[PDB]
């Protein structure tokens, strides 16, 4: 789990480094955000990974 | 989520006739007929679209074919 | 009454203003505003 | 990016939602990007400057307004242009319905259309009026216009 968020949290780095799209920067965002609850909380609020 | 079964049967093709010819016997089906709403087999099969699959926009030939994939392929 | 009828437009209304809890849906179903260019708008572009 | 904890984003009860009294469903939309929410309006701001807000709002919907009227009063014209070459031939009533039942439908657009601009206009207006924070905004096409 924990490198799942790793990677993510490093997409968005280098998505916001070169100006990408709002569209996609936000779609990083959510997911770093689900990675980090299903790390907190697998299968809380959707399917579990 | 539940609905009148009355929407299902306009929506499968039968009009507000075939529907008092068949189930005349009972009489819940006749309140469950008055209470509804929904007039045509038009009317039934946007609200059965919407219900069942709210996400996408409704369109005509999704909502005719619909049901037909769901049980009957 | 299948066509520009209230009751159709308020479905339509309706049906884009949906939560969409999953996750793949939701950008799916944010991905089909932008329509598919042709040819010569790619170059212009 | 900041991300919150699930435990007090949904336990039910929500700790967020009690806290800050947002449903649930409400902020569920606003974590995973679905919906905009207002942080903070300028009250001292809009009051100052309301009036010419709404002089401004008048301008557009009176150009609405006459823009509507123009083409209306072009399409009147169209329809009266085209009886001249159609009514010459002695024709049945089926080749003068055609045009007229064209033309009425053209007018119910031309109408129609300036009427759902007009209450999209309105709408934008009541919106921003109203606009308080914690305000909950699920159209991104409104949520651009403000």
């Amino acid at each position: 789990l924990y490198r799942r968020v790793i990677n993510r949290n490093n997409r968005l780095k280098r998505l916001i480094d070169l100006g990408a799209p709002e569209i996609i920067v936000n779609n990083e965002k959510r997911m770093l955000q689900e990675s980090v609850d299903a790390l907190f909380d697998n299968g809380r609020r959707g399917r579990p990974v | 989520r539940r609905q009148p079964v009355t929407v299902l049967l306009k929506a499968l093709g039968w009009t507000n006739e075939q529907i008092v010819e068949r189930f005349g016997f009972s009489e819940i089906m006749m309140g469950t007929l008055e209470k509804d709403t929904t007039s045509g087999t038009d009317e039934a099969l946007l609200d059965i679209y919407r219900k069942l699959r709210p996400g996408e926009p409704p369109t005509k030939e999704s909502a005719q074919t619909l049901l037909e994939n769901l049980f009957f392929k | 009454d299948e066509e520009e009828s209230e009751a159709l437009r308020q479905a339509r209304k309706d049906a884009e203003l949906t939560a969409s809890a999953d996750s793949v849906r939701a950008y799916l179903k944010q991905i089909g505003k932008v329509a598919l260019l042709n040819a010569e708008e790619e170059v212009e572009l | 990016a900041p991300v919150t904890h699930i435990w007090y984003f949904k336990g039910v009860p929500s700790r967020l939602g009690y806290l800050l009294d947002l449903a649930p469903k409400d902020l569920e939309k606003i974590i995973y990007f679905a919906a905009y929410v207002i942080t903070s309006v300028d009250d001292e701001m809009r009051h100052n400057e309301l009036s010419t807000l709404e002089a401004e709002m008048a301008v557009e919907k009176k150009a609405v307004e006459d823009q509507r009227d123009a083409d209306l009063e072009a399409r009147a014209q169209k329809l009266e242009a085209d009886l001249a070459e159609l009514e010459a031939e002695g024709a049945k009533s089926d080749v003068r319905r055609k045009v007229r039942d064209s033309g009425e439908r053209e007018m119910r657009q031309l109408r129609d259309r300036a009427q759902r601009e007009l209450d999209r206009l309105d709408e934008i207006w009541n919106t921003f009026t109203k606009l308080a924070p914690k305000q909950l905004i699920v159209d991104e096409v409104l949520y651009r216009e403000l």
